[PDB]
C-alpha cells in the first residue's frame, strides 16, 4: 500500500499515517533470497528510516494508541526461532560468526525500539501492559543470536527495559539465572553470556548497602560456577568485573569467592589457569587485609602450586604477583605464615624447571623472601632436607601401608 | 631373545595405537627412551634415499593420518618422511605422536620424522598438547617424555642429495648444508638463530630477507631460494609449516614446495591435504585427499569438568 | 592380633582416616577410589560403625572425590551387612544428590537407583521414600532435578497409600518454577509412566504430558514429545485420538523447529507405537508437511524416515498412498538445495524399490536414481550407490545394465576415491550376474585399471576384487585373464605398483591352487626377490611365507629355501627379519 511521507501530510493525518506505516513494517521479507522483492525491501528500509528519527524528540506523537502498534511492530520483526548452527564451538580469533542477513531491516527496527524506550515522552506505567513478562521472555530467548550486532542491540534494549520497568527486575534477574544455570550444568550453548554479564555488571554496580541474601545467593550459586565452562575465554573480563564489583560492595563476601575459585581451579586447561590468575590479581587488588588473612593459607598453597607448575605461562602469571606492590605488602605482613608454604616450591623450581626465564624469576622471588623476613628463610633452609627426609619417609610409609592393605585383601 | 619379544611388544603397541587407543605411561616412557637411542645417531641433515612419501603437518588429526595412510599406503610397505607438526590443535595429538614414534622405533629405515615448530615445550604448552597429556594421563610425565624426545628429532633431511626437506624455511645464518650439520640440535628450539629459523621461516613474494609476522624466523624470496639451491646442489626445497588450501603449493618458480597433510585444518579451514610421492628415480606425484569421513555421532555426554584432577 | 573369623580387625583406623581427609587431592582421591580395600580391612562391623559415619559427616573438598565416593558407595551393599543395613548408605549419598555439579548428583542418583532394589518395602517406605521427599523438596534446583530420577525405582514396591503422595509429588516437580528441573521431569515422564497403572497413566499422566507439551519453552516441549512415544505405547487405540493426538497435531505444526525435528526424528517410532489406521488418517499429511518444511534439518530428518515409513504403511492402501501422496514430495526432495537433505534421502530411497514394483521403479524411480548418481555432492553419490543390490533384485539385471550400468562405469573413475571403492565393492555382484563374456568384454578393464590407482586403498580394493572375481569365474579363467597382467606389473618402475603384484599373488594363492601358483606365480616372486627396493624384498619374503602352505615340501626345499637364505643375508634389517621369520614359520630353518 504505497503511502506517502509524514512530512508530506498535515498534522491531523500524521498519527494515523504513523500507525499505518508501522502496520506496513510488520511485513517480513526474505533476505536469504537476495533478488526477491528488491524494490519493496527498499521501500520498507526507507519507511523504517522515516519511523526512526521521527520518534526522537519530544513531540507528543507517542500517544497511548501508538504503544500497542509499536510493540506489535517490533515483536513481528525481531521475535522468531533462530536457525540451527553448523558449529558446536567458536574461536574468536579464527572462527567467524554467521550473520542474520535481515539486519538491513532488523537494525533499523532495533534502533527504532531502543529510541522508543529512550524517548523523552515514554511512559512506563502505560507501556507495562505490553512490555510484559511474555515479551521479555522471547527477548531473552533472542540472546542466543549468532549475530553480535543483534546481541549488542539486545544488550541495550534489555538494559533499557530493566531500568524503566522496575516491576520486571525480579523476573529479569531470575530468567538470567535460569539461562546461566542451564548454560553451566546442562548444555553449554549460549552466545549472549558476555552481554548478560555486562547487564549484570551495571546492575550489581547499582545495588543497595543492605545486600539482599538473594543477591548473595546469585553471586555464590550462579556467578562462581560460571567460571567452570570451557568458553570462559568469551567473557572472562565481564565475569571478573562482576566478581570485583560484588567484593567492592561487600568485602565480607571475599571468603566464598576465593573458596569457589579454588574449588573450580583449572587442572586441565592452562589458558584458563592464566585467566584465573589474572582475575585473582584483581580480587587481591580490591582485597582488605582482615579479609586476606582469612583465606591467605589455602590461597597461597594454590599459588605455591602455580609457581611450581611446569607450564611457563602459569608460572609467569603467578610469579608476576611479586611485582605488584600492594599484594607484596600483604605478603610482608604475613610472611611468617606463607613463606613456609612457598619455600619448598620455590627451591624445587630453582632446580627442576626447564625454562631459564622461570628459574630466573623464582630466584628473584627468593631474593625478596631473603631481604624481607630473613629469620624465616634461614631457619627454613636449615630445616630443608630435614623436612625433605620427613616427607620422603612419609611417602614410603604410605606405599608399604597400601602394600599391606592389598596383602590383607588377598 | 629379548629383541624378538620387544618386536612383539612394539607390534602390539602399533596395533593398539592404530585404533586410537593410547599407550600406558611406562610404555610411552620406554618407547621414548629407545626412540632417543635410535635418533641420537642421526644427523641434522638426515640422508634419506628414494623412494619415499613426504608428508607435511599432521597436527594431531589422528583419523586424518589414518586417511593419509589409506592414500599413500601402509608402513613399512611405503616409506614415509614427515616434516614436523604432529601435535597441538588436533583432538588426538597423543595417539598420533605415539603411533608415529612407535612406527619409527619399529621400522628404523622405513620412515623419518623431522622436527617442526610445534615440537617445542613452549608451543606444546601454549597450544594445548600439554593439556591433552594432562587429560589422557593425569600428570605431566608423558608430556615431559615427549618433549625430551623432541630434542632428538632431526632438523632437516636430504632425499637423494637433491630434495631438501624441512619444516620451516631457509635461514640467513645458514649458507651450506654443512652449517646445518654443525649445529647442536640437542636442545629446546631457541627464539632466534639458525635452529629457530629453520623451523619458523616462511617463503614470500618479498625479495630478500624479511620480518616474519609469526615473531620468529624470517621471510625469504625466490632469489634466496635459488641461491641456496645452486650453492647446495639441490633441485627443490620441500617444506610444510604453512597452510595450503590446495594441499600443496609451488612457489619461487618450482624452487620451493609447501606440503600440508591436515585436511580441514582444526576442523574449520575446510582445506585439502596432500602428500608427495617420490618414486625409485625421483618422479614427483602429488596425492590430494579430503578429511576422512568421521564416524557416527553418539549421544553427547556430559564432559568431565576441567577442575577434575 | 587377628580375629577368630569375624571380618573385624585390630587395624588402626587412624592411619586409614589420615589419608581420606588428609594429604593433597590426588592421594585422597586414590584413597577414595580404593575405599573398598579399607572397608574389607576394617570389617563389616567397623565399616558400618566407624567408616560410614565418617563419610556421612565429612562435607569436604571438590567434586571429584565426591563423584568417586558416590560411585564407590553404589557398590557397598555387602560391605555394610547386606540388605539389612543398606539404609546406612542413604544418608551420605543424599548429601551427594544435592551437589551442584551435574556429574556428582548424576552418579549419586545412579547409585541410589542401583541400591533401591536392595531394600525391602519396609526399608523403602521408611528410609528411601522419605529421602525422595526430602530431595524433591529442597530449595536449590540440583536436589529436585536429581530426585526426579528416584520415583521409578521405588514406586512399584511400595504400598497403595504412598502412591498418590508420590504421584502428586512428581506433579509438583513438573509444575516447578525453574525450567532446569522441569526439563528433567519431562525426561523422566515416560520412565515414570511405564511403572504406573493404566488407571493413572490416563487420568494424571496425560494432563501432565499435555501441559509439558504446551510449555512456554520449546526446550521442554521437545522432551515432552520425546516421552510421547513411551506414553502412547500404553493407551489403547481408542483413547489415543482423545488423549495423545491433540498434542501431536499441534506438535507437528509447531512454531519451533526443534520440537518439529523431534517429531520427524521419532516419526516411525510413533507410527509403530501408536497404530496403523490413524497413520493413514493423520500421519500421512504430517509426513507430507515435514518433508516440505521450511527448515532444512527437519526436511533431512523426514527424508531419512521415508523408506521405513513407506514400508510400514497398511498393506492395502500402500500402493496408492506412496504413488499419489509420497512420491511427488520425493521428486521434489531430489532437487533440494541442502546437500544433507539430498544425501539423507539418497541413503534410503532405493529401499522403496521392492515396495513399488519393477515397472513402478523403472518409470518413477530409475530417473531419480540416475540423477542422484550424477549429483555434484560426493556423499549423495556414495549413498545412492550404496543400495544398488536392492534395485538389481527388484528390476532385472539386463534392465540394470540398460539403465544404470553406464553411470556405474562412469563412477568407476570418480574424483573421490570412496565412490570408486563402492563401485569396486559392487563389481563382484555385477560380474557374477552378467557372466564372464560380458565381463571380459566390458568390466574387466576397470578391474585391471584399479590396480594402478593413485590411492593405495583403491589398489587394495582391486587386489581383493581379483580374488572375488576368481571365486566367481574359476581358477582357469584366472590363469587365462588375470595372472598375465598381474605378473606384467612386476616390471613397473614404481615400487608401489610393483608390490601390488605380490599382494595380488598373496590374495590369489588361496583360490588358484597349488599347480597354478607353482607354475605361474612362484617364479615371479622368486625373481622379484632381487628387487633393488628393500620394500619389495621384504614383501617377497612375506609373500613367500604366505604362499608356503600351498606348495609341496620338495618345492619349498628346492626353490624357496635358498631364496629365503639369500634374503637373510641382505644389507637391510627389515628384509633380514622377514626372511628369517618366513624360514621359521614355513619350518625351513
Ligand atoms: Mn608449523
Ligand atoms: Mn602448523
Amino acid at each position: 500500500t504505497p503511502l506517502p511521507l509524514l512530512k508530506d501530510v498535515p498534522s491531523s493525518e500524521q498519527p494515523e499515517l504513523f500507525l499505518k506505516k508501522l502496520q506496513q513494517c510488520c511485513v517480513i521479507f526474505d533476505f536469504m533470497d537476495t533478488l526477491s522483492d528488491l524494490k519493496m525491501k527498499e521501500y520498507k528500509r526507507s519507511t523504517l528510516n522515516e519511523l526512526v528519527d521521527y520518534i526522537t524528540i519530544s513531540r507528543g506523537c507517542l500517544t497511548e494508541q501508538t504503544y500497542p502498534e509499536v510493540v506489535r511492530m517490533v515483536s513481528c520483526n525481531i521475535f522468531r526461532t533462530l536457525p540451527p548452527s553448523d558449529s558446536n564451538e567458536f574461536d574468536p580469533e579464527e572462527d567467524e560468526p554467521t550473520l542474520e542477513a535481515s539486519w538491513p531491516h532488523l537494525q533499523l527496527v532495533y534502533e527504532f525500539f531502543i529510541r522508543f524506550l529512550e524517548s523523552q515522552e515514554f511512559q512506563p506505567s502505560i507501556a507495562k501492559k505490553y512490555i510484559d513478562q511474555k515479551f521479555v521472555l522471547q527477548l531473552l530467548e533472542l540472546f542466543d543470536s549468532e549475530d553480535p550486532r543483534e546481541r549488542d542491540y539486545l544488550k541495550t534494549v534489555l538494559h533499557r527495559i530493566y531500568g524503566k520497568f522496575l516491576g520486571l527486575r525480579a523476573f529479569i534477574r531470575k530468567q538470567i539465572n535460569n539461562i546461566f544455570l542451564r548454560f553451566v550444568y546442562e548444555t553449554e550453548h549460549f552466545n549472549g553470556v558476555a552481554e548478560l554479564l555486562e547487564i549484570l555488571g551495571s546492575i550489581i554496580n547499582g545495588f543497595a548497602l543492605p545486600l539482599k541474601a538473594e543477591h548473595k545467593q546469585f553471586l555464590v550459586k550462579v556467578l562462581i560456577p560460571l567460571h567452570t565452562v570451557r568458553s570462559l575465554s568469551l567473557f572472562h573480563a565481564q565475569l571478573a568485573y562482576c566478581i570485583v564489583q560484588f567484593l567492592e560492595k561487600d568485602p565480607s563476601l571475599t571468603e566464598p569467592v576465593i573458596r569457589g575459585l579454588m574449588k573450580f581451579w583449572p587442572k586441565t586447561c592452562s589458558q584458563k589457569e592464566v585467566m584465573f590468575l589474572g582475575e585473582l590479581e584483581e580480587i587481591l587488588d580490591v582485597i582488605e587485609p582482615s579479609q586476606f588473612v582469612k583465606i591467605q593459607e589455602p590461597l597461597f598453597k594454590q599459588i605455591a602450586k602455580c609457581v611450581s607448575s611446569p607450564h611457563f605461562q602459569v608460572a609467569e602469571r603467578a610469579l608476576y604477583y611479586w611485582n605488584n606492590e600492594y599484594i607484596m605488602s600483604l605478603i610482608e605482613e604475613n610472611s611468617n605464615v606463607i613463606l613456609p608454604i612457598m619455600f619448598s616450591s620455590l627451591y624445587r623450581i630453582s632446580k627442576e624447571h626447564w625454562n631459564p626465564a622461570i628459574v630466573a624469576l623464582v630466584y628473584n622471588v627468593l631474593k625478596a623472601f631473603m631481604e624481607m623476613n630473613s629469620t624465616m628463610f634461614d631457619e627454613l633452609t636449615a630445616t630443608y632436607k630435614s623436612d625433605r627426609q620427613r616427607e620422603k619417609k612419609k611417602e614410603k610409609e604410605r606405599e608399604e601401608l597400601w602394600k599391606k592393605l592389598e596383602d590383607l585383601e588377598l | 631373545m629379548d629383541e624378538k619379544v620387544f618386536t612383539k611388544e612394539l607390534d602390539q603397541w602399533i596395533e593398539q595405537l592404530n585404533e586410537c587407543k593410547q599407550l600406558s605411561e611406562s610404555q610411552v616412557k620406554s618407547l621414548c627412551e629407545k626412540a632417543k637411542e635410535i635418533l641420537t645417531k642421526e644427523s641434522n641433515v638426515q640422508e634419506v634415499r628414494c623412494p619415499v612419501t613426504v608428508c607435511g603437518d599432521v597436527h594431531g588429526q589422528f583419523h586424518d593420518l589414518m586417511e593419509l595412510f589409506r592414500i599413500g599406503g601402509k608402513s613399512p610397505d611405503t616409506n614415509y618422511l614427515f616434516m614436523g607438526d604432529y601435535v597441538d590443535r588436533g583432538y588426538y595429538s597423543v595417539e598420533t605422536v605415539t603411533l608415529l614414534v612407535a612406527l619409527k622405533v619399529r621400522y628404523r629405515e622405513r620412515i623419518t620424522i623431522l622436527r617442526g615448530n610445534h615440537e617445542s615445550r613452549q608451543i606444546t604448552q601454549v597450544y594445548g598438547f600439554y593439556d591433552e597429556c594432562l587429560r589422557k594421563y593425569g600428570n605431566a610425565n608423558v608430556w615431559k617424555y615427549f618433549t625430551d624426545l623432541f630434542d632428538y628429532l632431526p632438523l632437516t633431511a636430504l632425499v637423494d642429495g637433491q630434495i631438501f626437506c624441512l619444516h620451516g624455511g631457509l635461514s640467513p645464518s645458514i649458507d651450506t648444508l654443512d652449517h646445518i650439520r654443525a649445529l647442536d640440535r640437542l636442545q629446546e628450539v631457541p627464539h632466534e638463530g639458525p635452529m629457530c629459523d629453520l623451523l619458523w621461516s616462511d617463503p614470500d613474494d618479498r625479495g630478500g630477507w624479511g620480518i616474519s609476522p609469526r615473531g620468529a624466523g624470517y621471510t625469504f624470496g625466490q632469489d634466496i631460494s635459488e641461491t641456496f639451491n645452486h650453492a647446495n646442489g639441490l633441485t627443490l626445497v620441500s617444506r610444510a609449516h604453512q597452510l595450503v588450501m590446495e594441499g600443496y603449493n609451488w612457489c619461487h618458480d618450482r624452487n620451493v614446495v609447501t606440503i600440508f597433510s591436515a585436511p580441514n585444518y582444526c576442523y574449520r579451514c575446510g582445506n585439502q591435504a596432500a602428500i608427495m610421492e617420490l618414486d625409485d628415480t625421483l618422479k614427483y606425484s602429488f596425492l590430494q585427499f579430503d578429511p576422512a569421513p568421521r564416524r557416527g555421532e553418539p549421544h553427547v555426554t556430559r564432559r568431565t569438568p576441567d577442575y577434575f584432577l | 592380633m587377628a580375629a577368630a573369623d569375624g571380618d573385624d580387625s585390630l587395624y588402626p583406623i587412624a592411619v586409614l582416616i589420615d589419608e581420606l581427609r588428609n594429604e593433597d587431592v590426588q592421594l585422597r582421591l586414590n584413597s577414595i577410589k580404593k575405599l573398598s580395600t579399607i572397608a574389607l580391612a576394617l570389617g563389616v562391623e567397623r565399616t558400618r560403625s566407624e567408616l560410614l559415619p565418617f563419610l556421612t559427616d565429612t562435607i569436604y573438598d571438590e567434586d571429584e572425590v565426591l563423584l568417586a565416593l558416590a560411585e564407590q558407595l553404589g557398590t557397598f551393599t555387602t560391605l555394610v551387612g547386606g540388605p539389612e543395613y543398606v539404609h546406612c548408605l542413604l544418608p551420605p549419598l543424599e548429601s551427594l544428590a544435592t551437589v551442584e555439579e551435574t556429574v556428582v548428583r548424576d552418579k549419586a542418583v545412579e547409585s541410589l537407583r542401583a541400591i533401591s532394589h536392595e531394600h525391602s518395602p519396609s526399608d523403602l517406605e521408611a528410609h528411601f521414600v522419605p529421602l525422595v521427599k526430602r530431595l524433591a523438596g529442597g530449595d536449590w534446583f540440583t536436589s529436585r532435578t536429581s530426585a526426579c530420577g528416584l520415583f521409578s525405582v521405588c514406586y512399584p514396591r511400595v504400598s497403595s497409600a504412598v502412591k498418590a503422595e508420590l504421584r502428586q509429588y512428581f506433579r509438583n516437580l513438573c509444575s516447578d518454577d525453574t525450567p532446569m528441573v522441569r526439563r528433567a521431569a519431562a525426561s523422566k515422564l515416560g520412565e515414570f509412566a511405564k511403572v504406573l497403572e493404566l488407571d493413572n497413566v490416563k487420568s494424571e499422566i496425560i494432563p501432565m504430558f499435555s501441559n509439558l507439551a504446551s510449555d512456554e519453552q520449546d526446550s521442554v516441549r521437545l522432551l515432552a514429545v520425546e516421552a510421547c512415544v513411551n506414553i502412547a505405547q500404553l493407551l489403547p487405540q481408542e483413547d489415543l485420538e482423545a488423549l495423545v493426538m491433540p498434542t501431536l497435531r499441534q506438535a507437528a505444526e509447531d512454531k519451533s523447529w526443534r520440537v518439529r525435528y523431534m517429531v520427524a526424528d521419532k516419526f516411525t517410532e510413533l507410527q509403530k507405537a501408536v497404530g496403523p489406521e490413524i497413520t493413514k488418517t493423520d500421519l500421512v499429511p504430517a509426513f507430507q508437511n515435514l518433508m516440505k518444511d521450511c527448515e532444512a534439518e527437519v526436511r533431512a530428518a523426514a527424508s531419512h524416515k521415508v523408506k521405513e515409513f513407506c514400508e510400514n504403511l497398511s498393506a492395502d492402501c500402500r500402493e496408492n498412498v506412496i504413488m499419489s501422496q509420497i512420491l511427488p514430495c520425493i521428486k521434489e526432495l531430489v532437487s533440494d538445495a541442502n546437500q544433507h537433505v539430498k544425501s539423507a534421502l539418497a541413503s534410503v530411497i532405493m529401499g522403496l524399490s521392492p515396495i513399488l514394483g519393477k515397472d513402478n521403479t523403472i518409470e518413477h524411480l530409475l530417473p531419480l536414481f540416475l540423477a542422484q548418481l550424477k549429483d555434484e555432492c560426493p556423499e549423495v553419490r556414495l549413498n545412492i550407490i550404496s543400495n544398488l543390490d536392492c534395485v538389481n533384485e527388484v528390476i532385472g539385471i539386463r534392465q540394470l545394465s540398460q539403465s544404470l550400468l553406464p553411470a556405474i562405469v562412469e563412477l568407476a573413475e570418480d574424483a573421490k576415491w570412496r565412490v570408486r571403492l563402492a563401485i569396486i565393492e559392487y563389481m563382484p555382484l555385477l560380474a557374477g550376474q552378467l557372466g564372464v563374456e560380458f565381463f571380459d568384454e566390458k568390466l574387466n578393464s576397470l578391474c585391471m585399471a584399479w590396480l594402478v590407482d593413485h590411492v593405495y586403498a583403491i589398489r587394495e580394493a582391486a587386489t581383493s576384487n581379483l580374488k572375488k572375481l576368481v571365486e566367481k569365474f574359476g581358477k582357469e579363467w584366472a590363469h587365462a585373464t588375470i595372472i598375465p597382467k598381474v605378473l606384467a606389473m612386476s616390471g613397473d618402475p614404481n615400487y608401489l605398483h610393483r608390490m601390488t603384484t605380490l599382494f595380488c599373488i598373496n590374495v590369489l594363492s588361496e583360490v588358484c591352487g597349488q599347480d597354478i601358483t607353482t607354475k605361474h606365480m612362484l617364479p615371479t616372486v622368486l625373481r622379484m626377490a632381487g628387487d633393488p627396493v628393500a620394500n619389495v624384498r621384504f614383501n617377497v619374503a612375506k609373500s613367500l611365507q604366505k604362499i608356503g602352505p600351498i606348495l609341496d615340501n620338495s618345492t619349498l626345499q628346492s626353490e624357496v629355501k635358498p631364496i629365503l637364505e639369500k634374503l637373510t643375508q641382505d644389507q637391510d634389517v627389515d628384509v633380514k627379519y622377514f626372511a628369517q621369520e618366513a624360514l621359521t614359520v614355513l619350518s625351513l630353518a
